[PDB]
């Protein structure tokens, strides 16, 4: 699975490069509303059965590592980035930057990442009519190959 | 994976592959069997036990799978029984490792872990027929017995 | 250790003449012979002749480096009993070297447990070495560098022996290259340098006459370089899989025996130095 | 050239097979590398890029 | 100044890629045409009039060298591969030293397994019948940057030069060979340069190397489609601005 | 599928479990060729998960 | 020893079957497991139609020019048509049976079309990431 | 200086068996598997026997 | 090679430096012990380098 | 377990077999095994399926399936 | 020479060999959940073997 890992990525980033059109954008928000809704903001633990609990949990942590965990490291990045730039300015050491750019940045590369990657975590949640996040998630799959006038699994 | 006429020379093929065949500095063991070539590949079944009792004609030898990390030393005079689980269908090739005289280098050892399905397949169509074939050979004999012993 | 063991060794090497000359078949399984008894027999001499054999090494650093960092050893009465220790229970772990062959599981786990607990002793040898180096005067010479070269071969030396005595992966490294690799780093690695540290360390009681530092420090480069490139790549083989006293094998092992084989000879670049050290020290003949 | 004997040496079988068409698809293939040597008039030539010394004289 | 140029520029190439994506969208579409037995052995393409068959499907028939291919370094969803190139052969003689045929790009295949000894497999180098779009190897030729060096004699490449590339072929019809390259296509993936399915696999690769290219893929040149140079002359521009602003102030000096 | 269809005797053959040397670099030289009987007389499936019979007295 | 592994991914989950009918098909063997029918054609939920010897006759290959000679009940087991018992304990079990077929349809009647956008990268929908 | 005689005899062999296992194909030995283990043997005996012990002891 | 399905276990290189194949469940065990034990030497490395 | 793709292969010699063996099972079927001899071979329906798709869609469209009854009766009957 | 280099090599490989070579996986396999899984680099190659 490292390769299926890499091409998906790769894709993800072709596809980011290339733009989004009205209905892609559409179905994009749908799909991260419903991830945020459903995994992002919400106890996995708490979901009945055992499979839809552990495949939340799965699809919640691959969201942390691909979309919170890079906008802290984006975040960071651009935090040193000004915390470099105001050191040399005042020629001393300075901590005000860190928190407040760090935020601004992870505010700023978040949505991007999750629009990047949204279709993985809205597809990784596909555990099964038989369930309620299962039931959910076809719907808005429902929905948004409605939108797209697609099909997709 | 389809059985076809050969229009080239199958005696040149094998002439000029045993010549002049292309290597490179980075060569896997599959693509490069120099020593490790035998007939009548020992084939099993995975995912089960069984019972492999090792012994000596003449002298110590050793049964050896690297890839399994088996080493059974084969002495003269006993009947050692280890047991015997390849957790996963694959095919593992493995040397002698322990001196006995002339082709101590050369004795290649070939252990094939099959599915039941393949191995029942394989023992039916290879093995079973020959354990009569010393005293029964025959095609209808062989369907006879396959199809009285139906698994 | 060689008095106890000889005996043992006389009374197996003579039955083996018996059996190929009279066929007196002690070792012919048919009529009552027990192949393994022979195994027995020459192990129960043969570990304890590799613990002669390095036994003696350790006292060549023992010695070294008090003289030249002008400090006591560390601890000298706890190494006394530690070589002790391991030299007389070296006697019970004789059969690490035929755990495959079919002995009694009750023995086999015996055997494995003496052998792993041998490890502590030589830990406080480690131990007392590395504190022998600490707050004191230093004077560096070339003893002292060919006695830091001995502890760097025979740490590795020792955990890979420990290695070995690991029972499933034995099963593996049985009659591979990695005892190869393993016994060579300890013998040729460090029986060698305790032997050349020894060797610098009376040179003037020896030969009357001051080594020449060059082709010393020549000879101890070049020396350990070619030990470790020729001993390291073997475990990498027996790793892979490439078993004992065979002369042609598969071709994926060819890099690693070219890589031991330029070991060696960097390890014969070596001996020439010492060679060349030793004339280069008589045509200096200086007091 | 053939020396000692066929059976061993086996050049002119070999050059044979390289120039007939199983050779010369085998090459194409790529598995068998090209032919090394050229038979010449009585004698054997190797190539520059063989790497190897020309045959000794019979004498 | 200079970076408003560049970015200038930059808006141009992008405005002219996406026209020649476009032409070359619309001249895809058609059908394709199956050159067979006289046609085969002798393909209309030429140099001569080769922007005709430009960017058109072919089914051809012909026999390719595997033995003697060359790997044009290429970067594939994030694999530093080599895109095959064969030589194909289209008509022999008898004996087989004197021979034509032009040059096959075959797809993308894996750096590991680009070596032919490094392949499980024996290469067929019998007649084969491959659907091509023609194309010139534009983006091909003119990667590389700067410094960069190709051995034919060691059949090293870092840039696929025409004239390289059909000496080392040894075709007789050396100015149809060096005309165009011939790249092996699928003509049942979708005509959209901005599919971003550029090989035609899934994400497992359960296909066997090399993976011919898609028409997307076809169609998408790397590092030049129209997008990145329209964010490329953006990010100029914004910097040209930038700059023009402080030397504004600078001057004014108020 | 273990067996491969020939196209002169227009029926599957089967050969002993081979390595991938022997296999690719000599596939044109294969003996012990046998027709293929089929994995079951009636041409059922034997895919099935077996485990350990229960032991002898 | 204690933690000598130091971390264990207890994230990862067992796989998820991902069948048409898999529930069908073991409903279906379960149920003809409790029939304690001898015979094992039985297992295909096509039986009837593939061997209609086994319901009249039981003979479903041509034994000539080739011996018979069985030795206990074990030999032909697939030569003894199905008895009373055995079909009202098949007839037991015809609900599962009809179940599973018409899953096996429908699998049968979906096929590929161009309208599908995702079949390249279905690994993503078919839960294979952990 | 007996030991340094022995050893350099010791260098030897284990010279011909680091030459003999340089690449397949018996380079040295050109297949003489019983010369390949007498020299072996003879290295291992001189080298344990007649090197360590001669210094040492 | 049974068909299509590839029942070659082992894939070293020239230059192999690991476990010929890693297919075994004991090969499994000993590489991810190997690996721990190497991992456990943080504190013994540094007071090393620091004497 | 690793399992190499391959696609249908399509052989038009073992497809062509494997049609036979198919008409001779549907044949056979259609009468319930009420003939001398039982040539059916269930196995290989499975590998007409797996191997042949093009003909299996020919059989299930009914035109194609009409056309081959047809031209087997034909035959059968000549 | 003693600390970082030995104990951050092993790692910075098998992070580069994952993500510029899969880890070298063998593709051309069907059913990834069926197949087996190709380890990482588990083998220190920088601690002596
Ligand atoms: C000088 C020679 C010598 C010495 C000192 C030793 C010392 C040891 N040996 Fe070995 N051995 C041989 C020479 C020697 N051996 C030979 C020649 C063979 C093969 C004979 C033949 O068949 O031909 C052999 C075979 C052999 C085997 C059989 C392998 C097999 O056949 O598969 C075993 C099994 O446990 C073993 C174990 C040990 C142990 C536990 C020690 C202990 O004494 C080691 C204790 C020391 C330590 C454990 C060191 C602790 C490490 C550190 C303090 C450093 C830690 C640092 C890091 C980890 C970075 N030896
Ligand atoms: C003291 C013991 C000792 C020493 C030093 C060595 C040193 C070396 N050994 Fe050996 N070896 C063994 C004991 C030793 N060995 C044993 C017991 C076996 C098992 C045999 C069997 O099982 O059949 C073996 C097996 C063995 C094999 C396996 C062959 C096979 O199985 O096919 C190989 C392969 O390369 C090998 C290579 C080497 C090399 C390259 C050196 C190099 O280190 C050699 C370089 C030279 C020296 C290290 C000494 C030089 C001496 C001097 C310069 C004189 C010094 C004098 C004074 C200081 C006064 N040895
Ligand atoms: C009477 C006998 C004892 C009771 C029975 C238990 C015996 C069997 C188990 C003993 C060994 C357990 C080893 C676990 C693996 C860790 C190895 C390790 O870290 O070694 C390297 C370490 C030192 O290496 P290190 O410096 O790399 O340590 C790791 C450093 N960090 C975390 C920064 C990466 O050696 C030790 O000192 C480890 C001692 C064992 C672990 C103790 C942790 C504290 C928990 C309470 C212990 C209480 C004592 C009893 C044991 C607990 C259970 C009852
Ligand atoms: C008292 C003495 C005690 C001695 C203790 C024994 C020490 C033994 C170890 C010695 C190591 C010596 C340094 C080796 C550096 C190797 C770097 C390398 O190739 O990368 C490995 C690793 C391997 O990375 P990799 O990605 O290539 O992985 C290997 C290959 N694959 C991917 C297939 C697994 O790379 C890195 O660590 C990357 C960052 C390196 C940054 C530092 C580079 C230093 C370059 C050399 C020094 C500078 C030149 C001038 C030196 C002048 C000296 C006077
Ligand atoms: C965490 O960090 C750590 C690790 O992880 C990386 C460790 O692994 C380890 C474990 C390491 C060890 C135990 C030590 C391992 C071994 C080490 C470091 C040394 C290895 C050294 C090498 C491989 C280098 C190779 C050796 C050589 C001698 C090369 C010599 C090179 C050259 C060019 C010389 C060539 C010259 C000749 C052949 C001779 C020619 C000249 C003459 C004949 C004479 C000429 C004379 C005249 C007059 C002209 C540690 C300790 C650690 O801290
Ligand atoms: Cu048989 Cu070594
Ligand atoms: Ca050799
Ligand atoms: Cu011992
Ligand atoms: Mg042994």
């Amino acid at each position: 699975s490292c390769t299926t890992r890499r091409f998906i990525d790769e894709k993800e980033k072709l596809e980011y490069s290339r733009g989004y059109n009205q209905q892609e954008l559409e179905a994009s928000k749908l799909r991260k509303d419903f991830v945020k809704k459903y995994i992002v903001d919400f106890d996995t633990t708490l979901y009945k059965t055992q499979v839809e609990r552990d495949w939340a949990y799965i699809a919640k942590r691959e969201y942390r590592y691909e979309v919170q965990l890079k906008s802290i490291g984006y975040g960071g990045a651009l935090a040193n980035a000004v915390l470099l730039w105001r050191i040399y300015a005042n020629k001393k050491m300075v901590f005000w930057p860190i928190p407040i750019v760090g935020a601004l940045g992870y505010l700023y590369f978040q949505p991007v990442f999750f629009q990047k990657s949204n279709k993985r975590f809205f597809d990784m949640c596909n555990v099964g009519e038989e369930y309620y996040l299962g039931r959910e998630r076809n719907k808005i799959l429902r929905e948004c190959n409605k939108i797209l006038n697609v099909e997709d699994f | 994976k389809l059985l076809k006429q050969s229009i080239y020379d199958q005696t040149t093929q094998y002439k000029l592959i045993k010549k002049n065949k292309k290597r490179g500095e980075l060569i896997p063991v599959t693509l490069a069997r120099r020593i490790l070539r035998t007939k009548k590949t020992l084939v099993l079944p995975a995912h089960v036990n069984i019972t492999l009792i090792t012994n000596s004609y003449d002298i110590v030898h050793s049964w050896f799978i690297p890839g399994l990390g088996i080493k059974l030393d084969c002495v003269p005079g006993r009947s050692t029984h280890h047991t015997f689980f390849i957790d996963n269908v694959g095919f593992y090739y493995g040397q002698c490792a322990e001196i006995c005289g002339r082709y101590h280098h050369h004795m290649p050892i070939r252990v094939c872990a099959l599915p039941f399905e393949h191995f029942l397949l394989w023992w039916n169509t290879f093995g079973l027929p020959k354990m009569l074939n010393t005293v029964s050979r025959k095609r209808f004999e062989t369907h006879y017995e396959l199809r009285k012993y139906s698994w | 250790m060689l008095a106890t063991i000889t005996p043992v060794l006389g009374a197996a090497v003579i039955m083996m003449a018996f059996d190929r000359h009279w066929q007196t078949t002690f070792f012919e399984y048919a009529y009552g012979g027990d192949p393994i008894l022979s195994q027995h027999l020459f192990w129960f001499f043969g570990h304890p002749e590799v613990y002669v054999l390095i036994i003696p090494t350790f006292g060549f650093i023992n010695m070294i480096v008090p003289h030249n960092n002008t400090r006591r050893v560390a601890s000298k009465h706890h190494m006394i009993w530690a070589i002790y220790v391991m030299a007389y229970m070296g006697y019970l772990v004789w059969g690490h070297h035929m755990y495959l062959v079919g002995l009694d599981h009750r023995s086999r786990t015996m055997y494995s447990t003496i052998t792993i607990m041998i490890s502590m002793p030589a830990t406080i040898k480690v131990v007392n070495w590395t504190l022998s180096l600490v707050n004191g005067a230093l004077k560096i010479d070339l003893p002292f560098l060919f006695s830091m070269s001995f502890l760097l071969l025979f740490l590795v030396a020792g955990f890979t022996g420990m290695w070995l005595s690991h029972v499933s992966l034995n099963v593996s490294m049985h009659d591979t290259f990695y005892v190869v690799a393993h016994f060579h780093i300890m013998l040729s690695g460090a029986a060698m340098t305790g032997i050349f540290s020894g060797i610098y360390y009376y040179f003037n009681a020896l030969f009357g006459v001051k080594y020449s530092r060059m082709f010393g420090y020549m000879h101890l480069i070049y020396y350990s370089g070619g030990q470790w490139v020729a001993f390291v790549p073997l475990f990498y083989l027996g790793f892979s899989g490439m078993p004992r006293r065979i002369h042609d094998y598969p071709v994926v092992f060819m890099g690693w025996h070219s890589m031991s084989t330029t070991g060696h000879f960097i390890t014969l670049v070596g001996i020439i130095f010492f060679f060349l050290m030793m004339f280069d020290s008589h045509i200096e003949r200086r007091a | 050239l053939d020396y000692p004997d066929t059976d061993d040496t086996d050049d002119t079988e070999t050059f044979k097979d390289y120039k007939s068409f199983t050779g010369r698809r085998m090459v194409d293939t790529g598995i068998v590398d090209p032919l090394w040597y050229d038979i010449r008039e009585g004698k054997k030539v190797y190539y520059d890029w063989a790497g190897v010394n020309q045959p000794m004289e019979d004498i | 100044i200079g970076t408003l140029l560049y970015g200038a520029n930059q808006s141009s190439k992008a405005r002219e890629n996406k026209v020649a994506t476009e032409t070359r969208k619309e001249r895809m579409a058609k059908p394709t045409i199956q050159l067979t037995g006289a046609d085969s052995q002798n393909p209309p393409f030429t140099e001569k009039n080769i922007n005709d068959w430009l960017y058109k499907t072919v089914s051809i028939t012909g026999r390719p060298i595997h033995g003697k291919g060359m790997m044009i370094p290429a970067k594939s969803y994030g694999l530093h591969g080599f895109e095959y190139l064969v030589p194909f052969v289209t008509k022999e003689n008898e004996d087989g030293s004197v021979q034509e045929g032009l040059i096959l790009n075959l797809g993308f295949i894996p750096r590991e397994y680009a070596p032919i000894w490094a392949r499980a497999r024996v290469e067929n180098v019998e007649e084969q019948t491959f659907t091509c779009v023609v194309t010139d190897g534009k983006h091909l030729s003119e990667q590389g940057g700067l410094f960069a060096s190709n051995k034919p004699c060691e059949n090293q490449w870092e840039y696929a030069d025409l004239d390289q590339l059909a000496k080392h072929t040894g075709f007789v019809n050396q100015e149809q060979v060096r005309s165009c390259i011939l790249e092996h296509v699928n003509t049942e993936t979708p005509n959209d340069e901005r599919d971003c399915r550029h090989i035609d696999i899934c994400s497992d690769y359960k296909e066997d190397y090399p993976y011919k290219f898609t028409r997307s893929g076809v169609l998408q040149q790397p590092g030049q489609m129209y997008w990145d140079l329209n964010k490329s002359a953006s990010y100029y521009s914004l910097l040209g601005l930038g700059c023009s602003v402080f030397s504004a102030l600078l001057f004014l000096a108020k | 599928k273990c067996f491969f269809f020939d196209h002169g005797l227009k029926k599957y053959q089967m050969f002993e479990p081979e390595d991938m040397y022997t296999v690719v670099f000599e596939g044109w030289a294969l003996d012990d060729l046998i027709t293929f009987p089929g994995f079951t007389p009636t041409g059922r499936t034997n895919s099935y998960q077996i485990g350990l019979s229960p032991r002898q007295r | 020893a204690l933690f000598f592994m130091a971390n264990t991914a207890i994230s990862v989950p067992s796989v998820l079957d991902t069948s048409p009918c898999m529930k069908q098909m073991l409903a279906y063997e379960d149920c003809v497991l409790d029939a304690n029918v001898p015979q094992q054609e039985v297992i295909h939920p096509q039986w009837p139609t593939i061997w209609p010897r086994l319901l009249t006759d039981g003979k479903l290959l041509e034994f000539d020019k080739v011996p018979f000679h069985p030795e206990n009940i074990y030999n032909y087991t697939y030569m003894r048509p199905l008895t009373k018992k055995n079909k009202q304990y098949l007839y037991e079990c015809e609900e599962e049976r009809f179940v599973f077929k018409a899953c096996l349809r429908k699998v049968i009647s979906l096929k590929k079309t161009d309208k599908h956008t995702s079949w390249d990268t279905a690994e993503v929908a078919n839960l294979q990431l952990t | 200086y007996f030991s340094m005689v022995t050893g350099l005899s010791g260098a030897a062999l284990a010279t011909m068996i680091r030459l003999e296992l340089a690449h397949p194909g018996s380079p040295f030995f050109k297949g003489d598997s019983l010369r390949y283990l007498q020299v072996v043997t003879a290295h291992g005996l001189i080298m344990v026997f007649f090197v360590v012990v001669p210094i040492l002891f | 090679m049974w068909g299509n399905l590839w029942t070659e276990a082992s894939y070293q290189l020239n230059f192999n430096i690991g476990f010929s194949s890693l297919r075994s469940d004991v090969l499994i065990h000993l590489a991810q012990w190997q690996y721990w034990w190497w991992f456990w030497f943080a504190l013994i490395w540094s007071f090393y380098y620091f004497i | 377990m690793e399992v190499k793709y391959r696609g249908p292969s399509d052989d038009k010699l073992e497809c062509e077999f494997l049609e036979n063996n198919l008409l001779s099972c549907l044949r056979e079927k259609s009468v319930q095994d009420n003939v001398a001899k039982m040539t059916c071979r269930p196995e290989f329906l499975v590998w007409f399926f797996l191997e042949c798709p093009t003909k299996a869609a020919v059989y299930h469209d009914p035109k194609g399936l009409r056309n081959i009854f047809i031209q087997d009766k034909i035959k059968q009957k000549g | 020479i003693v600390l970082t280099w030995g104990w951050s090599s092993f790692q910075i490989g098998g992070y580069n060999y994952e993500r510029f070579d899969d880890n070298g996986e063998r593709r051309n396999t069907l059913y990834w959940k069926l197949s087996p899984v190709e380890f990482p680099q588990s083998k220190l190659w920088n601690r002596p073997s």
